[PDB]
C-alpha cells in the first residue's frame, strides 16, 4: 500500500536574545540509510524579519514555508504593506497547519 | 448560456383565460378528423391519413399507437407532438407502474399520467403547451373497456362515443342520433366509417383510413405458446384489406 | 424592462445612480476625526411620537475599535453589520491582533457590487465607519453601494447632507479637541433637523483609543445640548 | 438606442453599445500616463478628491515585485482586474518559479475582459488600466481597455484630457526612449507629460502619484513628501 | 417587427440579423489574407499604425495553434482570441486521446460547430470576427475561412476586412496565372504585395506588415512567422510592385 | 407581438419561428431529389460554386453519417453541419447500446424528436434545415426518409426538396403512375444515377456538366459519393442515348 | 436575453394586490359551481358539472369530488388538472403524517399546507398559480366535522356552509338565509340541491349534471363513513326532495 | 432556479415592490397594540362580510410564537403563515442552543431579516405583511411591543397601530395615551384597546378579537360575552 | 448512563434512571438527571454512547415542542413514540447513527390511560406494563413478572420500584449512585425527591 510520508531527518534548533534570535539548521538530507545532499538548506528568510523552519517530511515542509512565504505576500496586499508581527505570523502558521488536522504535514515548524 | 427561461410562458390574462391552452385547442381545430365510438365486446378508433405527398409512403407514418397490448391511442392536432407523447405515454406505463406491479396500467391511470405530463407544459418553465388533443381506447380486468379525451390543459373525459378535429361537430351529432348502449362492435365498426367518410373528401379507401380496435385477446399474436394466463393482446390494428372488405357492405 | 447591471450612456451604473437617491432620502449622519478621537452623531427621526425613540438604532458597534453610522434604507445595514462584525472578528482569530479601519471598510465594499442576475440590487444605505489603529490613528470613512470609500476629516451623509457639509468645511481644523467636536456635531445637526433637536431624538457616540467605541446616554448628551445653547449666546 | 439594453445585442452597424458606453467612464475618470525606456517604466498619476475634506482616490496598485498597473474608470471593477493579476502572477511563480511576463499578463487581462462582453446578466468592466513591468526581455508599458484590446506601447495617457499627455509624448518620444539608468530624468518626462493635462489645477503635494519599476527598481509607488522633489 | 433585438430569433426571411449584424464588426476590421501554395500555406494581415507611440514588432496579431497551425482573423481582436483559445482546447484534447496532431478539416469543424452554437441561443452573442486559418496534414497543405454564422470553405486563397475586395480580385489572378501551382516562397511575397495594395482601403494611418507561413519544405511542417532578412526581401518586393 | 420572437404559440394556433425556419431551409438556392432502385438507393443535389477562390471539393451538403446511412441537406451549411455531426454520434451511440446499426428510419425519427424539442422548448430555435437520410435497410430495403423543422418526419418512394421541389415532384409522380410501381425497376446503381440526373434535367430544364452536381449512392454494407470523373461517366452515357 | 419574454408572475400592482391571483379567480368563477354544508351529524357536498354532453360516461366519470383519505375529500372549482396536481400532493401528505404519528392527519394541518404550496407560487418560482379553489369536508377527533375553502392565493377558511366557482354571490346569500345550527344532514342534503337549483345556469337540475357525497358517522358505533353517490342514488335523491 | 430580480431601484430611489407591498398591509383588517404597566394588549379587527363563518375552527388572527411571545398581523394572510412558522422554528432552536427563550426583541429583529432579505434576493416579492410582536423576556417584568414591516425596519412601541383605517386609531391612540401614566391595570389597558378599535370598526359584535399577555407565559384570549361587556360600558359613558 | 427502568399501573406511568455518569476509572457525577419532559404528559428517559443520548434527547424534544406551538395541542404518547422510533429507524442507516435507548411514559388525557413505550437505538418499539434497557432488564423483568399486577396503585408500583433498585443495588457489578424517580398521570409530571 502506499505511504504518502517519509522521513527527511536532519535537526533544527532557535534560541532567542535580548535584542536578536538565531534559528539554526543542519545541512544534510537523507532517505533511510542513504544521503540525499550534504547541503540543501531547510532554515529560510521568510520576510518581515521572520526565519522559518519545517524539520521532518521534506516534501511538507516544503510545501508549508511555500504556503507561509505567500501569506506574507498577501499580508501586504491586503493590509497596505503593514509589517507581519512574530506573534501574527505564529497565529497564522497555527491555522495552515490545523486546516490539514485529519492529513497532517509531518512537520515540527519553528520561527 | 443555458435555460434562462425558467419562467411560465403561459399565464392568467385580466379575463381569466390561459391563452397558450386556448390557441393549443385552435391548432387541434385545424387538425385532421379523429373519432373513437365504445361497443359492449370492443371499443374502435380511427381516423384519415392525411398524405403529404402521393410520393410519401404513409403506411411508414403512423397515426393510430400502440400503448400498451391492452391500450391504444390517436390524436389530432400536431403529429409531432403526438408523436413525442406516445414515446412518454409508453416508458411512464412501465417505469410508474409496470416495474411496480408486473403489470399493465389500467386505461384510467395511464390517460392520468399522460394528461400530467401535458399539465406540466401548461405551468412549468420555458415550454409550451402540447398542441393535441388525445382519444385513448383500452381495457382492463376491473374497468373493462373504456374511452377517453385528453385536452392541452391535462383535463380527460370519459366518452361512450366522440370525435375531435377538423369536423368534430357534426360528427358527434352523427354518433348520438346512432350510439345505443346494446352496440356490438361490428356494430360500432360500421358507425365509426360512416361516421369519417363524412369528414373525408378525396380518396375513401383502407390505404387513406387508419382504424384500430380493443376487442377479444388475440393468442395468435403473442408469439409464445405455454403460459395459460397470457392469452395476447386486445389492442389490434385493422389491415387495409380488412377495412375495404366492410366499404362493399357500406 | 432592462438589466440590473446596465450601464448608461453616460457611463455609470444605473441601479448604483438610484440607490444614491434612496440615501439622499434618509436621516442626516455626521461624522467628525480628531486627534483625540472620531465623533460619530445621528438624527433619529421618530415617524410617530408613540414611537419609543430608544429603539431607533443607527449607531451601531462593529468592534472594540471600530464604530459605524448609517444613513437611507436602514433595513439594508444589517448584513452588512453582520459581515463587518464577522471580518472583523475572523481577523483576530486568523492573525491575533486588531483589524486596521481602511481594510475593514475595504471588507464591507466588496460586497458592494456583488448584484446582478449574487443579491438582487444594491444597498440602499451608506455607512460612516469610524475607528483607530496603530499605523494610521484615527480615521473616518464613508462606504456607498457603488463599492467606494473615501478617507474624510469630517463627512455628513443624508437628506442635510451638502448643507452640513459646507458648514463641515468652514470649521473643521487639526487641532479640533474632542469636546470641540461633540459640540460641532450637535450645532451642525441642530442646523439641518427639521424638529427641534433634543436627548430624545439625536444620538451622539464616539470612539477612543483609551476607552474605545461607546455610544452615549441620553444625560450626557443632554448636558451637551445645555453647554452648547451657553455658548452660541455668550456671544 | 434600441441595441443597447445588454451587452449580447449588436447594434446595425456592428457595434457594442455597453462596451461603448464602459468606455465612456473611462474617459470621465482622472487622467493618468505611462512611458518608459530600455531599463526602466515609469506611471504617472493624477488624484482626486471627493472635496477638501476627504482624501484622495488612490490611483496606482502593485500586482508583483516587477509588475503593477495605474486605473482610470471605476475603481472597485480595478480591485477584481489587479486581483486577478496578483493571482497570475502569483500562480507562475508558485507552479512555475517563473516571473510572468507582462505580454501574457496583457492576454490574461484580455481574455477576461472579453466573457464579459458574450454573455446574458453580465457586465462589461468600466475601467481602463496602464500596466508596467520588467522581465526577462526589459521594460514594457501596456494599455488596457475593457472592450478586451491590450496594447503594447512605448508611452500613453488615459483620462480626461489624456490628448494632451499622448500629443506631448509623441513628440518627445526620441528623447525620453534613450533615457537608461536615470529614474529621476525618466520621471521628469512623465510629471512634464501629465501637466499638459491639466486645467486651473497644478500638481501638489497630496494630489501627486508616481510609481517605478525597472533593471535594479522594485515595482514601488511614491506619495505625500515624497513626491515635492518633482513639482 | 423587433427580429434583430434577439440573437437565435428567424425574420420572416429566415434570416438571423444578430449573425449579420456581426458580419458589420468584421467588414470594419483591418485587411487579412491567406494563400494556399505548393506544399503549404500562407498567412498575411494589415496593423494599422495609429500612433508612433506604438512599439514595432510587438503587437502581435497572427496566432499559432498546436505546432502546425496558423489563425489570423478581421474584426473584434478580442473575440477573435477566445475563438483561438478554444481552438487549443479542440486541438490539446484530440491529440491526448488520438495521439495524432489534429488534422485541418478536423480542427475547420471543431472551430465551426462551437461558433454556430454561439447562434442558437439569446444569452450569447455571435462571434464578431471572420478567421482565416489553416496549415499542413497527413494529407497535404490546407486554407479554411469561418464567418460568424459558423460557415466555412476550403480555399486556394482567401481574404476578409475592410479592404476584401481588392485582395479578393488580386487573388483570382494568382489562381487564373497559376494553375500548376504557387511555391512557398512565391506566396510570401505576393501576400506582402496584396496587403499593401488592399491598404489603399485604409490609407489614412500608415501600417505594418505581418506574415507567417507552414510549408512541408520550407518549415519542416510546423508554423513560423516570417521575420528578417525574408520580411524585407518581402516588403521591397511590395513597395517595387505599387509604383 | 413576441409570439413570434420564441416557440409559443399565436393566437390562430402556429408556431412563427417554425415556419421562418421553414424559409431559411431554401436560402443555399439548391435542389435535391431521392429516388429507389432495387438494389440501392440514389441521391442527387446541385452544386453551386460561385466563388473562383473557392477549394471546390470542399463544398459539400452530403454527408456521411455511418458505414450505411448517408444524409443530404437542404439548408444554411452551419446549421447543416450541426445536424450532421449530431447524427453521426446519435448513430455511433445506437450501435455501442443495441449491438446492431441504427436504421436509417429510426435515426430519422430521433432526429425529428430533436427537432420537436426545439419547437416546445424557449431557449433552443429550430435548426433551418431539411434532413434526407438515404440506406439501404437490411429489414426493409431501399428506404428514404425525411425530416424538416416542425418535427415531421415520413418514408418516400421517392423525393425531392429545394426552390424548384414541385417541378421535380410531379415529374416524379407522373413517372410512377405510367411505371406501377414503388421503383426504378433496374439493375445496377449506375442507372439509376443516370435517371436520377435524366429527371433533373427534365423537371428543372437545365442542362448540367461534372462539376454542377453532386450525387451520393446507398448501397447494401455501404453508403458513398461520387468523384467529378464518376458524375462525368454518368453523363456521357446519357449523352450517347 | 430572455427578460424580454417574462410575465412577472409573482408581483405587486400599484394597489398591492397579486395580479396573477386575481386573475386566476377570475377563471375560477366561470367553473362549476361547488357547494358546503356542514351538519351536526354529518357533512354535505355538492357539486354541478360543466355543460354535459349525452354522449358521456357518467358512471365512470370523476370531475368535481375527490377523495383525499378514509375522513377527508374535497370538492374541486377550476382546472381539473391542475386540481389533480395538488390532490396527489395532498394524498401523500396525509400518508407522511399517518406513517410518522400513527394516527390520521388533522383536517386543518393538510389544508394548511396544501394552502402553503399554493401561497409558494405566488411569491416565487416566477410560474403562474394553480386555477383551483377547494372545498374541504372532513372530520378528526378533536374539532369533530369542518368545512374548510382554500383559494390560489393559499389564503384558507372555516365555513358552516360555503360555496365556490361560479354565481358564489346568490349561492351565499341562499345559504345564508336557510341555515341554522341545530340542522341535520337529511335537511342539508335538501339544502344543497335547492340551492345549486335555483343558482344554475341550466335549464333544470338533473341527476347526470351533478356529483354528490356525504361524510357521516351514520356507520355502526363512533365511526365516519364517506358515501360517493352513484348515478341511481342521486336520481332517487333528486325525486324524494321533489326537484324532478 | 427563477433568478430574476424583481426588487429594483426606480430613477426616485424608491423600491416600488416593497412600497407596493405596503399597500397590501394597507389592505389588511387593523391592528392595534397597547402596553400597560404590567401587560400588553393585542386587539384586531374582523371583517363582517363573511357570515356563516365557523370561529372554531378560522386560524385565528393573534398567533403564539412561543409560550411568551405572540404576533399579530396586517395584509395577506397566506404570507403571514411563512412568517410565523419561521419565527416558531427559530424560537425553538434558541431554547436549544442558548437555553433561554428568545427576547422579544431578539425574535422581532429575526422575523424584520426574514422580510429584508426577501427584498434583495432574486426571483422573490417582498412579503405583503407588517407585524405587531409583543410579550415579556424571561424573567422580566416589562413589557415590550414591537412593529415590523415589508422593508424589514423594525421598531419598539409603546402603542401601535397596523392596517386599514390605521392612521384614524393611530390618531387617537396619540392624545389618549399618555407616556408618563400608562393603563395601570389589565382592565384599563383592554379598555383602550377596545375604544380605539371602536373608532374604526362598526359593530362591538363578533368583529373585535382580544389577546392579553402578562409576565411569566400567562397568554389568554378574551370571549365575545367579556369583550362584549367593554362595548356595552364605553358606549354609555359616551352619551354624556 | 446505564439504568433507566418503567413500570406501568393503573393510572400512571414510573421512570427511575440512574443517577452516575462514569468516564473510565472516575464517576464524574452523582446528581445526573437521564430524562427530559417533551411535553406536559409525556416523559422520556434515555442510555447510550455518551453525546448521543443527550444530543438526541433535546432534538426530539425542541420538534415536539415546535409541534406543541404550531397546532396549540399536545401529541399522544403513541403519537410521539412513533414519530422517535422513525427517527432512531432512519437513524440506524445513516453515516454514523444514533446509539441511544428510550423509555416513554405518557398518560394519554384523551383515553384517560397511562402508556409505557420501550425504543431502542435499531428503532424497535413495544407498548409495556413495565420495561428496562440494558443489562438491568436481567434482573427486573423477571421481578416484575412475579410482584407485578395491572391494578396497582402510584404507592404501590414506587415500592415495586424500590423492590427492583434493592436487586440492582444487590447484584450489579457498577455502583449507578441510585436512581431519580418521576411520576407522569392526569396531573402531569413530578418528581420523588426522597428515594
Ligand atoms: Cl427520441
Ligand atoms: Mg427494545
Amino acid at each position: 500500500q502506499f505511504n504518502p510520508y517519509g522521513d527527511n531527518g536532519g535537526t533544527i534548533l532557535g534560541i532567542a536574545g535580548e535584542d536578536f534570535a538565531v534559528l539554526a539548521g543542519d545541512t544534510r538530507n537523507i532517505t533511510d540509510y542513504s544521503i540525499n545532499s550534504r547541503y540543501e538548506p531547510k532554515v529560510f528568510d521568510c520576510g518581515d524579519n521572520i526565519v522559518m523552519s519545517a524539520n521532518g517530511f521534506a516534501a511538507d515542509g516544503d510545501a508549508l514555508v511555500k504556503r507561509f512565504k505567500n501569506s506574507v505576500k498577501w499580508y501586504h496586499f491586503d493590509h497596505n504593506d503593514k509589517k507581519l508581527s512574530i506573534n501574527s505570523a505564529a497565529r497564522n502558521i497555527q491555522h495552515l497547519l490545523y486546516g490539514k488536522r485529519f492529513f497532517p504535514y509531518y512537520v515540527h515548524t519553528i520561527i | 448560456m443555458t435555460d434562462r427561461y425558467s419562467f411560465s410562458l403561459t399565464t392568467f390574462s385580466p379575463s381569466g383565460k390561459l391563452g397558450q391552452i386556448d390557441y393549443a385547442l385552435t391548432a387541434v381545430k385545424q387538425g385532421v378528423t379523429s373519432l373513437g365510438i365504445k361497443a359492449t365486446n370492443g371499443v374502435v378508433i380511427a381516423t384519415e391519413k392525411k398524405s403529404s405527398s402521393p410520393l410519401a409512403m404513409s403506411e411508414t407514418l403512423s397515426k393510430v399507437s400502440l400503448l400498451t397490448p391492452d391500450i391504444g391511442a390517436v390524436y389530432s392536432g400536431m403529429g409531432p407532438d403526438y408523436r413525442v407523447l406516445v414515446d412518454k405515454s409508453r416508458k411512464v406505463a412501465h417505469t410508474s407502474y409496470k416495474r411496480i406491479y408486473g403489470e399493465y396500467p389500467p386505461t384510467k391511470l395511464l390517460v392520468s399520467e399522460v394528461a400530467k405530463i401535458m399539465q406540466e407544459a401548461t405551468q412549468s418553465g420555458g415550454v409550451r403547451p402540447f398542441g393535441v388533443s388525445l382519444l385513448i381506447a383500452g381495457h382492463d380486468e376491473f374497468n373493462g373497456f373504456s374511452l377517453y379525451q385528453v385536452d392541452p390543459s391535462g383535463s380527460y373525459f370519459p366518452w361512450k362515443a366522440t370525435a375531435i378535429g377538423k369536423g368534430s361537430v357534426a360528427a358527434k351529432t352523427f354518433l348520438e342520433k346512432r350510439w345505443n348502449d346494446e352496440l356490438e362492435l361490428e356494430d360500432a365498426i360500421h358507425i365509426a366509417l360512416l361516421t369519417l367518410k363524412e369528414s373525408v373528401e378525396g380518396e375513401f379507401n383502407g390505404d387513406t383510413i387508419e382504424l384500430a380496435i380493443i376487442g377479444d385477446e388475440n393468442p395468435d399474436l403473442l408469439g409464445y405458446t405455454g403460459i395459460p394466463t397470457d392469452k395476447g393482446p386486445r389492442f389490434r390494428k385493422l389491415t387495409s384489406q380488412e377495412i375495404n372488405d366492410r366499404l362493399e357492405a357500406l | 424592462d432592462r438589466g440590473v447591471s446596465t450601464f448608461s450612456p453616460e457611463g455609470r451604473l444605473f441601479q448604483v445612480e438610484y440607490s444614491l437617491e434612496a440615501i439622499k432620502l434618509g436621516s442626516t449622519a455626521i461624522g467628525i476625526a480628531t486627534k483625540e478621537g472620531v465623533v460619530l452623531g445621528v438624527e433619529k427621526r421618530a415617524t410617530s411620537p408613540l414611537l419609543e425613540s430608544d429603539s431607533i438604532e443607527k449607531i451601531v458597534e462593529i468592534d472594540r475599535h471600530i464604530g459605524c453610522a448609517m444613513s437611507g434604507l436602514t433595513a439594508d445595514a444589517r448584513s452588512m453589520i453582520e459581515h463587518a462584525r464577522t471580518a472583523a472578528v475572523t481577523h483576530n482569530l486568523y492573525y491575533d491582533e486588531d483589524i486596521n479601519v481602511e481594510s475593514l471598510t475595504q471588507s464591507v465594499c466588496d460586497l458592494a457590487l456583488r448584484f446582478g442576475e449574487l443579491m438582487s440590487r444594491p444597498f440602499g444605505v451608506a455607512l460612516l465607519i469610524a475607528g483607530h489603529d496603530a499605523d494610521d490613528g484615527y480615521q473616518l470613512f464613508h462606504a456607498e453601494p457603488s463599492g467606494t470609500f473615501y478617507r474624510y476629516n469630517a463627512k455628513a451623509i443624508g437628506s442635510g447632507s451638502e448643507g452640513a457639509q459646507a458648514e463641515l468645511l468652514n470649521e473643521w481644523h487639526s487641532s479640533l479637541t474632542l469636546k470641540e467636536a461633540e459640540l460641532l456635531v450637535l450645532k451642525i445637526l441642530k442646523q439641518v433637523m427639521e424638529e427641534k433637536l433634543d436627548e430624545n431624538n439625536a444620538q451622539l457616540s464616539c470612539i477612543t483609543k483609551q476607552d474605545g467605541f461607546k455610544i452615549y446616554d441620553n444625560e450626557k448628551t443632554a448636558e451637551l445640548i445645555k453647554e452648547l445653547k451657553e455658548k452660541e449666546a455668550a456671544e | 438606442n434600441n441595441y443597447d439594453g445588454d451587452t449580447v445585442t449588436f447594434s446595425p452597424t456592428g457595434r457594442l453599445f455597453q462596451v461603448e458606453y464602459a468606455l465612456e467612464a473611462i474617459k470621465q475618470g482622472s487622467v493618468t500616463v505611462g512611458l518608459r525606456s530600455n531599463t526602466h517604466a515609469v506611471l504617472v498619476a493624477l488624484k482626486r478628491n471627493a472635496d477638501e475634506l476627504s482624501s484622495y482616490q488612490k490611483k496606482i496598485i502593485k500586482c508583483d515585485e516587477h509588475m503593477g498597473l495605474s486605473l482610470a474608470g471605476l475603481a472597485p471593477d480595478a480591485r477584481v482586474l489587479s486581483n486577478y493579476l496578483r493571482q497570475q502572477c502569483n500562480y507562475s511563480s508558485l507552479v512555475f518559479n517563473r516571473k510572468l511576463a507582462v505580454e501574457r499578463a496583457g492576454h490574461l487581462l484580455c481574455d477576461k475582459a472579453q466573457k464579459n462582453t458574450q454573455s446574458y446578466g453580465g457586465r462589461p468592466y468600466g475601467v481602463g488600466l496602464l500596466i508596467i513591468g520588467y522581465d526577462k526581455s526589459g521594460a514594457h508599458l501596456l494599455e488596457f481597455q475593457p472592450s478586451g484590446n491590450v496594447t503594447e506601447l512605448y508611452g500613453t495617457a488615459i483620462g480626461a484630457r489624456s490628448q494632451g499627455a499622448k500629443t506631448y509624448l509623441e513628440r518627445t518620444l526620441d528623447t525620453f526612449i534613450k533615457i537608461d539608468g536615470n529614474p529621476d530624468e525618466l520621471i521628469k518626462a512623465g510629471v512634464e507629460a501629465i501637466s499638459q493635462s491639466l486645467r486651473d489645477e497644478s500638481l501638489t503635494v497630496d494630489n501627486l502619484s508616481i510609481a517605478i519599476v525597472g533593471k535594479d527598481t522594485p515595482f514601488t509607488i511614491y506619495d505625500g513628501e515624497a513626491v515635492a522633489k518633482y513639482i | 417587427t423587433g427580429y434583430d433585438l434577439s440573437n437565435s430569433v428567424f425574420s420572416p426571411d429566415g434570416r438571423n440579423f444578430q449573425v449579420e449584424y456581426a458580419v458589420k464588426a468584421v467588414e470594419n476590421g483591418t485587411t487579412s489574407i491567406g494563400i494556399k501554395c505548393n506544399d503549404g500555406v500562407v498567412f498575411a494581415v494589415e496593423k494599422l499604425i495609429t500612433s508612433k507611440l506604438l512599439v514595432p514588432q510587438k503587437n502581435v496579431k497572427i496566432q499559432v495553434v498546436d505546432r502546425h497551425i496558423g489563425c489570423v482573423y478581421s474584426g473584434l481582436i478580442p473575440d477573435g482570441r477566445h475563438l483561438v483559445n478554444r481552438g487549443r482546447e479542440e486541438a490539446a484534447s484530440f491529440k491526448k486521446l488520438y495521439k495524432t496532431p489534429i488534422p485541418i478539416p478536423a480542427f475547420a469543424d471543431r472551430l465551426g460547430q462551437y461558433v454556430q452554437a454561439h447562434t442558437l441561443y439569446n444569452s450569447v452573442r455571435p462571434f464578431g470576427v471572420s478567421t482565416i486559418f489553416g496549415g499542413v496534414d497527413k494529407n497535404g497543405a490546407h486554407l479554411y475561412m469561418l464567418e460568424p454564422s459558423g460557415s466555412y470553405w476550403g480555399y486556394k486563397g482567401a481574404a476578409t476586412g475592410k479592404g476584401r475586395q481588392s485582395a479578393k480580385a488580386e487573388l483570382e489572378k494568382l489562381v487564373d496565372h497559376h494553375p500548376e501551382g504557387l511555391s512557398a516562397r512565391e506566396a510570401v511575397k505576393q501576400a506582402a504585395k496584396i496587403i499593401y495594395l488592399a491598404h489603399e482601403d485604409n490609407k489614412e494611418k500608415d501600417f505594418e506588415l505581418e506574415i507567417s507561413w507552414c510549408s512541408l519544405s520550407e518549415t519542416n511542417g510546423l508554423h513560423k512567422f516570417v521575420k528578417g532578412d525574408l520580411l524585407q526581401e518581402a516588403i521591397d518586393f511590395a513597395q517595387k510592385e505599387i509604383n | 407581438g413576441y409570439d413570434r420572437h420564441i416557440t409559443i404559440f399565436s393566437p390562430e394556433g402556429r408556431l412563427y419561428q417554425v415556419e421562418y425556419a421553414f424559409k431559411a431551409t431554401n436560402q443555399t438556392n439548391i435542389n435535391s431529389l431521392a429516388v429507389r432502385g432495387k438494389d440501392c438507393t440514389v441521391v442527387i443535389s446541385q452544386k453551386k460554386v460561385p466563388d473562383k477562390l473557392l477549394d471546390p471539393t470542399t463544398v459539400s451538403y452530403i454527408f456521411c453519417i455511418s458505414r450505411t446511412i448517408g444524409m443530404v441537406v437542404n439548408g444554411p451549411i452551419p446549421d447543416a453541419r450541426n445536424a450532421a455531426l449530431r447524427a453521426k454520434a446519435e448513430a455511433a451511440e445506437f450501435r455501442y447500446k443495441y449491438g446492431y446499426d441504427m436504421p436509417c428510419d429510426v435515426l430519422a425519427k430521433r432526429m425529428a424528436n430533436l427537432s420537436q424539442i426545439y419547437t416546445q422548448r424557449a431557449y433552443m430555435r429550430p435548426l433551418g434545415v431539411i434532413l434526407t437520410f438515404v440506406s439501404v435497410d437490411e429489414e426493409l430495403g431501399p428506404s428514404i426518409y425525411k425530416t424538416d423543422p416542425a418535427g415531421y418526419y415520413v418514408g418516400y418512394k421517392a423525393t425531392a426538396t429545394g426552390p424548384k421541389q414541385q417541378e421535380i415532384t410531379t415529374n416524379l409522380e407522373n413517372h410512377f403512375k405510367k411505371s406501377k410501381i414503388d421503383h426504378i425497376n433496374e439493375e445496377s446503381w449506375e442507372k439509376v444515377v443516370e435517371f436520377a440526373i435524366t429527371h433533373m434535367i427534365d423537371a428543372l430544364g437545365t442542362e448540367f456538366s461534372k462539376n454542377d452536381l453532386e450525387v451520393g449512392v446507398a448501397t447494401k454494407d455501404k453508403f458513398f459519393t461520387l468523384s467529378a470523373e464518376n458524375i462525368e461517366e454518368r453523363l456521357v452515357a446519357i449523352a450517347e442515348q | 436575453g430572455s427578460r424580454r419574454y417574462d410575465s412577472r408572475t409573482t408581483i405587486f400592482s400599484p394597489e398591492g394586490r397579486l395580479y396573477q391571483v386575481e386573475y386566476a379567480l377570475e377563471s375560477i368563477s366561470h367553473a362549476g359551481t361547488a357547494i358546503g354544508i356542514m351538519a351536526s351529524d354529518g357533512i354535505v357536498l355538492a357539486a354541478e358539472r360543466k355543460v354535459t354532453s349525452t354522449l358521456l360516461e357518467q358512471d365512470t366519470s370523476t370531475e368535481k369530488l375527490y377523495k383525499l383519505n378514509d375522513k377527508i375529500a374535497v370538492a374541486v372549482a377550476g382546472l381539473t388538472a391542475d386540481a389533480e396536481i395538488l390532490i396527489n400532493t395532498a394524498r401523500i401528505h396525509a400518508q407522511n403524517y399517518l406513517k410518522t404519528y400513527n394516527e390520521d392527519i388533522p383536517v386543518e394541518i393538510l389544508v394548511r399546507r396544501l394552502s402553503d404550496i399554493k401561497q409558494g407560487y405566488t411569491q416565487h418560482g416566477g410560474l403562474r398559480p394553480f386555477g383551483v379553489s377547494f372545498i374541504y369536508a372532513g372530520y378528526d377527533d378533536r374539532y369533530g366535522y369542518q368545512l374548510y375553502t382554500s383559494n390560489p392565493s393559499g389564503n384558507y377558511t372555516g365555513w358552516k356552509a360555503i360555496s365556490v366557482g361560479a354565481n358564489t354571490s346568490a349561492a351565499q346569500t341562499l345559504l345564508q338565509m336557510d341555515y341554522k345550527d341545530d340542522m341535520k344532514v337529511d335537511d342539508a342534503i335538501e339544502l344543497a340541491l335547492k340551492t345549486l337549483s335555483k343558482t344554475t345556469d341550466s335549464s333544470a337540475l338533473t341527476y347526470d349534471r351533478l356529483e354528490f357525497a356525504t361524510i357521516r358517522k351514520g356507520a355502526n358505533d363512533g365511526e365516519v363513513y364517506q358515501k360517493i353517490f352513484k348515478p341511481q342514488e342521486i336520481k332517487d335523491i333528486l325525486v324524494k326532495t321533489g326537484i324532478t | 432556479g427563477y433568478d430574476r430580480a424583481l426588487s429594483i431601484f426606480s430613477p426616485d430611489g424608491h423600491i416600488f415592490q416593497v412600497e407596493y407591498a405596503l399597500e397590501a398591509v394597507k389592505r389588511g383588517t387593523c391592528a392595534v397594540g397597547v402596553k400597560g404597566k404590567n401587560c400588553v394588549v393585542l386587539g384586531c379587527e374582523r371583517r363582517s362580510t363573511l357570515k356563516l363563518q365557523d370561529t372554531r375552527i378560522t386560524p385565528s388572527k393573534v398567533s403564539k410564537i412561543d409560550s411568551h411571545v405572540v404576533l399579530s398581523f396586517s395584509g395577506l394572510n397566506a404570507d403571514s403563515r411563512i412568517l410565523i412558522e419561521k419565527a416558531r422554528v427559530e424560537a425553538q432552536s434558541h431554547r436549544l442552543t442558548l437555553e433561554d427563550p428568545v427576547t422579544v426583541e431578539y425574535l422581532t429583529r429575526y422575523v424584520a431579516g426574514v422580510q429584508q432579505r426577501y427584498t434583495q434576493s432574486g426571483g422573490v416579492r417582498p412579503f405583503g405583511v407588517s407585524t405587531l410582536i409583543a410579550g415579556f423576556d424571561p424573567r422580566d417584568d416589562e413589557p415590550k411591543l414591537y412593529q415590523t414591516e415589508p422593508s424589514g425596519i423594525y421598531s419598539s412601541w409603546s402603542a401601535q397601530t397596523i392596517g386599514r383605517n390605521s392612521k384614524t386609531v393611530r390618531e387617537f391612540l396619540e392624545k389618549n395615551y399618555d407616556r408618563k401614566e400608562p393603563p395601570a391595570t389589565v382592565e384599563e389597558c383592554v379598555k383602550l384597546t377596545v375604544r380605539s378599535l371602536l373608532e374604526v370598526v362598526q359593530t362591538g359584535a363578533k368583529n373585535i378579537e382580544i389577546t392579553v399577555v402578562k409576565p411569566d407565559s400567562d397568554i389568554v384570549a378574551l370571549s365575545s360575552e367579556e369583550i362584549n361587556q367593554y362595548v356595552t360600558q364605553i358606549e354609555q359613558e359616551k352619551q354624556e | 448512563m446505564d439504568i433507566i427502568l418503567g413500570i406501568r399501573v393503573q393510572d400512571s406511568v414510573i421512570l427511575a434512571s440512574s443517577k452516575a455518569v462514569t468516564r473510565g476509572i472516575s464517576v464524574l457525577k452523582d446528581s445526573d438527571d437521564k430524562t427530559r419532559q417533551l411535553s406536559p404528559h409525556t416523559l422520556m428517559s434515555f442510555a447510550g454512547e455518551a453525546g448521543d443520548t443527550v444530543q438526541f434527547a433535546e432534538y426530539i424534544q425542541a420538534n415536539i415542542q415546535l409541534y406543541s406551538i404550531r397546532e396549540d395541542y399536545e401529541l399522544s404518547p403513541q403519537a410521539v413514540s412513533s414519530f422517535v422510533r422513525q427517527e432512531l429507524a432512519k437513524s440506524i442507516r445513516s453515516r454514523r447513527p444514533y446509539q441511544v435507548n428510550v423509555l416513554i411514559g405518557g398518560y394519554d388525557k384523551k383515553k384517560n390511560k397511562p402508556e409505557l413505550y420501550q425504543i431502542d437505538y435499531l428503532g424497535t418499539k413495544v407498548e409495556l406494563p413495565y420495561g428496562a434497557h440494558g443489562y438491568s432488564g436481567f434482573y427486573t423483568f423477571s421481578l416484575l413478572d412475579h410482584h407485578y399486577r395491572p391494578d396497582m396503585t402510584t404507592e404501590e408500583g414506587l415500592d415495586l420500584l424500590k423492590l427492583c433498585v434493592q436487586e440492582l443495588e444487590k447484584r450489579m457489578p457498577m455502583d449507578f449512585k441510585g436512581v431519580i424517580v418521576k411520576i407522569v398521570d392526569k396531573d402531569g409530571i413530578r418528581q420523588v425527591d426522597d428515594f
